[PDB]
């Protein structure tokens, strides 16, 4: 039954991309208008997609796996063969389907009031979260941290417990133990030996590189903690972990805004390019022209004519509403398209690079069957587009571009700087990225009981991220579904494996591109060897297993730590150096409310 | 008299590669310098013979076949091709001896709302001859199952809609193609 699967999945893929291709324009047509007219095709179209890969999921299910020999056909019937949310009755599915829409709107239409000023009522976005990577108020930012919780938050609560129940119902019913299991089933490969790699095996590694990522967070934990103690005296304890409310967001997922409170040499001129390409004229189209210049010095090819013409790389300069969120959209049938507000500033420009990158990735598997055009795994494609904006970032390229004076001299003081400023977005998001899915995880698995949901999500923050709340939370309150991956059904490890993936495909292509100086000087401009060694992996697609796609580029069959730590080394001396005279560590038992 | 060329590559209508269309070329005097001296077409690729030297030359008749494909499989109608087109759809023989003309019309073969008219041959028990032509639209039968006139599980309709939409890629554009076919009365 091999031959009659083949002409099967040729059926699909000749069905499917025509199905794909009118969804995808469809919800292209909304996040670029926001009509009602508009948000109703996205649908209209989403559900027959969705109806088509229903018939096409239990229709490949009377296709036995174990009868398939050539294994590139195996990998596209196992695609398919899917149930996904139709398991669940006609009611099920709809009330799942309604508290997951139901969350999704309270977390963008939920706003908060001042109670000192009623008249001022703010969103998360752009209302607190610029109170929270501002403001230097303890009240105003406790305020902020604490009505975000209380108001959005507890009005999550009662959805997200019907969320974990339903969600489960949905995975346990297709062989997997929770909906932790079934994220998770995203790394799993199973039937190539010596490439393999089992659900189970994510937790073991996940926590083996953590253990050696914890003496670079604590220096930097004790670090910033010094740091944050004069901006905020007599509100933190020099032993005790940090507020949550302090440190640079509103969940503390990036440190990037405790740079000005953080900085190791203030003094020296900061590489903030933002007002050079004002000076320079520089539009939105420039800095895209720029990043098109980059792939191509490597051996990438450039961007189609339809990028330059359908994308939305600007504004919506007219009479439009826009989702103004950096979106990469590969629609399919060649049609590759870009969905971002680009303002004239530096972090545009890297972002630019990073969303660039998406597009290169699916330019480059293009060729592969329709199953098989996706990333590696879920985070070999967030992993591609930050290898470009990290070589992109780097002076050596800012200034062989223009946007830095050719003068600027380089001192080992500018480099901690920029290390210091890499490492408050790159190593401080790890261990909130891990305590985050552990906690989701041990729910799903049934570790945490309702009961003590919250309870325990407060142990693991003190022990694991070392961040105290400023104000006790019982379990009335629901501050993990504060944050737009929990409460809008998304997987969170996908951050943590994507950092070290980025740092290995640096490491990789810098060899390649014989890079002799630091890691985080390296532009990998110019170089065939590393632009060929790359794009090895960028075709695979999904049709080689993640294990062997890594191997191509790294040389290596799983993650490796080793690049994370080699890239931030001359700043973990400089940490270790620092806190001689201050505590490294955190102690679990301090609270501003004791 | 002049060959009448602009009644095969100015047609307005174009037919699908599954069902292309020949035209014999008699007795009548050839002029390959329209052909030449244009930035209309794609390829303008020639096998067995040159693309200078045919206008001094002479064939017993002329063929010209037309069709359209998407912009990826323009590659397949060439001798020695194993793709989807040129097994079920259009084979060229291993000795042929042409020229493969072939030139995008996203302006006129794609529609805003997505020109399914032009079809191809997905499925197809064994590969077609070189010059053969299928139009058969019987129920290909995949399984051991019989199909008994209806498709549905094992059973697929053997034409498939290309769907040509104008915000594609130039890999998924039409392409009006014409192959040119010497035989050994026309002359240059
Ligand atoms: C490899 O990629 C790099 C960019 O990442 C290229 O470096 C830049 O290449 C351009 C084009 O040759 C140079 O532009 C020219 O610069 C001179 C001097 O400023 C100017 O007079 C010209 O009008 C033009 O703008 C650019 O300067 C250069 N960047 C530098 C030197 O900082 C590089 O050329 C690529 N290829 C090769 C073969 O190295
Ligand atoms: C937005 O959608 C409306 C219909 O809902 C349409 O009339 C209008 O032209 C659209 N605008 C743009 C810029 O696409
Ligand atoms: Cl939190
Ligand atoms: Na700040
Ligand atoms: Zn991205």
């Amino acid at each position: 039954t091999e031959e009659n699967a083949k002409t099967f999945l040729n059926n699909f893929n000749q069905e499917a991309e025509d199905l794909s291709y009118q969804s995808s324009l469809a919800s292209w047509n909304y996040n670029t208008n926001i009509t009602e007219e508009n948000v109703q095709n996205m649908n209209n179209a989403g559900d027959k997609w969705s109806a088509f890969l229903k018939e096409q999921s239990k229709t490949a299910q009377s296709f036995s796996l174990q009868e398939i020999q050539t294994p590139i056909i195996k990998r596209q019937l196992q695609a398919l063969q899917q149930n996904g949310s139709s398991v669940l009755s006609e009611d099920k599915s709809k009330r799942l389907n309604t508290i997951l829409n139901t969350m999704s709107t309270i977390y963008s239409t939920g706003k908060v009031c001042n109670p000192d000023n009623p008249q001022e009522c703010l969103l998360l976005e752009p209302g607190l979260n610029e109170i929270m990577a501002n403001s230097l108020d303890y009240n105003e930012r406790l305020w902020a941290w604490e009505s975000w919780r209380s108001e959005v938050g507890k009005q999550l609560r009662p959805l997200y417990e019907e969320y974990v129940v339903l969600k489960n119902e949905m995975a346990r019913a297709n062989h997997y133990e929770d909906y932790g299991d079934y994220w998770r089933g995203d790394y799993e490969v199973n039937g190539v030996d010596g490439y393999d790699y089992s659900r189970g095996q994510l937790i073991e590694d996940v926590e083996h590189t953590f253990e050696e990522i914890k003496p670079l967070y604590e220096h930097l934990h004790a670090y910033v903690r010094a740091k944050l103690m004069n901006a905020y005296p007599s509100y933190i304890s020099p032993i005790g972990c940090l507020p949550a409310h302090l440190l640079g967001d509103m969940w503390g997922r990036f440190w990037t805004n405790l740079y000005s409170l953080t900085v190791p040499f203030g003094q020296k001129p900061n590489i903030d390019v933002t007002d050079a390409m004002v000076d320079q004229a520089w539009d939105a189209q420039r800095i895209f022209k720029e990043a098109e210049k980059f792939f191509v010095s490597v051996g990438l090819p450039h961007m189609t004519q339809g990028f330059w013409a359908n994308s939305m790389l600007t504004e919506p300069a007219d009479g439009r509403k826009v989702v103004c969120h950096p979106t990469a959209w590969d629609l399919g049938h060649g049609d590759f398209r870009i969905k971002m507000c680009t303002k004239v500033t530096m972090d545009d420009f890297l972002t630019a690079h990073h969303e660039m990158g998406h597009i290169q990735y699916d330019m480059a598997y293009a060729a592969q069957p329709f199953l098989l055009r996706n990333g590696a795994n879920e985070g070999f494609h967030e992993a591609v587009g930050e290898i470009m904006s990290l070589s992109a970032a780097t002076p050596k390229h800012l200034k062989s571009i223009g946007l830095l004076s050719p003068d600027f001299q380089e001192d080992n003081e500018t480099e901690i700087n920029f290390l210091l400023k890499q490492a408050l977005t790159i190593v401080g998001t790890l261990p909130f990225t891990y305590m985050l899915e552990k906690w989701r995880w041990m729910v799903f698995k049934g570790e945490i009981p309702k009961d003590q949901w919250m309870k325990k999500w407060w142990e693991m923050k003190r022990e694991i991220v070392g961040v105290v709340e400023p104000v006790p939370h019982d379990e009335t309150y629901c501050d993990p579904a504060s944050l737009f991956h929990v409460s809008n059904d998304y997987s969170f490890i996908r951050y943590y494996t994507r950092t070290l993936y980025q740092f290995q495909f640096q490491e990789a292509l810098c060899q390649a591109a014989k890079h002799e100086g630091p890691l985080h000087k390296c532009d990998i401009s110019n170089s065939t060897e590393a632009g060929q060694k790359l794009f090895n992996m960028l075709r695979l697609g999904k049709s080689e297993p993640w294990t062997l796609a890594l191997e191509n580029v790294v040389g290596a069959k799983n993650m490796n730590v080793r690049p994370l730590l080699n890239y931030f080394e001359p700043l973990f001396t400089w940490l270790k150096d620092q806190n001689k005279n201050s505590f490294v560590g955190w102690s679990t038992d301090w609270s501003p409310y004791a | 008299n002049l060959c009448p060329f602009g009644e095969v590559f100015n047609a307005t209508k174009f037919p699908s590669v599954y069902a292309w269309e020949r035209k014999k070329i008699s007795n009548c005097v050839a002029d390959y310098s329209v052909l030449y001296n244009s930035t209309f077409f794609s390829t303008f690729k020639c096998y067995g013979v040159s693309a200078t030297k045919l206008n001094d030359l002479c064939f017993s008749n002329v063929y010209a076949d037309s069709f359209v494909v998407k912009g990826d499989d323009v590659r397949q109608i060439a001798p020695g091709q194993t793709g989807v087109i040129a097994d079920y759809n259009y084979k060229l023989p291993d000795d042929f001896m042409g020229c493969v003309l072939a030139w995008n019309t996203r302006n006129i073969d794609a529609t805003s709302t997505g020109n399914y008219n032009y079809k191809y041959r997905l499925f197809r028990k064994s590969n077609l001859k070189p010059f053969e032509r299928d139009i058969s639209t019987e129920i290909y039968q995949a399984g051991s199952t019989p199909c008994n006139g209806v498709e549905g599980f094992n059973c697929y309709f053997p034409l498939k809609s290309y769907g040509f939409h104008p915000t594609n890629g130039v890999g998924y554009q039409p392409y009006r193609v014409v192959v040119l076919s010497f035989e050994l009365t026309v002359c240059g």
